[PDB]
């Protein structure tokens, strides 16, 4: 397991039943309504989610993809983002966007 | 100053630093870029004045001198796009990208 950062969330990490990134003026929360909420900006932004499923978890995998999933796995939103192999890190940046990036393409160590 | 990332376009202005738990990268007046408790720097120490990092439209790390000349390059470049330098709660350095989903709360869903 990877130590939990505020506002990020890499690979493999989960994030469920209000469990939150957390930036500057911005909140990305994983609700226990299964609905992802961006508090903050202009419009703010959902997943539109709301009532689709029981405990729902956020799970950002290996390819870039962000997806939700209900209690038994059943798919409930996904950023439809696949990509290349790799470590990938979602960012709630103190601007108030939420980005994945990836893969790595340089680091310090191992 | 500021965060533990450091995005594509932003400056780390000297003496500048980032922050993840007790892991702390500097830009030093003395234009080495250090990750302390990191075990590791660019080696850059008395290569310049008043330095500063970058991040490249093709995910490289540049640290520039105070005249804008390149002191620094971390030698390794993706497609072009957005990038993101991230101080990894595990003590490393690691640059990602490029971008491939953006959840944006500016306009119009």
């Amino acid at each position: 397991n990877i130590p939990f950062t505020n506002n990020l969330l890499f690979s493999g990490q989960v994030l469920y039943g209000d469990g939150r990134l957390t930036a500057k003026n911005h909140q990305l929360v994983m609700q226990g309504d299964c609905n992802l909420v961006l508090y903050g900006g202009k419009y703010g932004w959902q997943s539109n989610t709301h009532g689709n499923g029981e405990h729902c978890f956020l799970r950002l995998n290996h390819k870039g993809e962000l997806i939700i999933k209900d209690d038994d796995f059943k798919t409930i939103w996904s950023s439809r983002s696949s990509s290349k192999q790799g470590e990938y890190v979602l960012i709630l940046q103190d601007d108030g966007f939420g980005v994945i990036y990836g893969p790595a393409i340089f680091e310090t160590s191992s | 100053l500021g965060t533990n990332y450091l995005l594509s376009g932003q400056t780390l202005d000297t003496e500048g630093h980032l922050k993840n738990g007790d892991f702390d990268l500097v830009m030093q007046d003395d234009c080495n870029l250090v990750l302390y408790n990191g075990n590791w720097q660019s080696n850059t120490a008395n290569n310049g004045r008043d330095c500063k990092l970058t991040l490249t439209d093709y995910g490289e790390l540049v640290i520039k001198n105070g005249d804008g000349s390149t002191v620094w390059k971390s030698g390794a470049q993706s497609v072009k796009g957005n990038y993101a330098a991230v101080v990894h709660p595990d003590g490393r350095l690691v640059v990602f990208g490029p971008s491939v989903f953006k959840i944006d709360p500016w306009v119009r869903g």
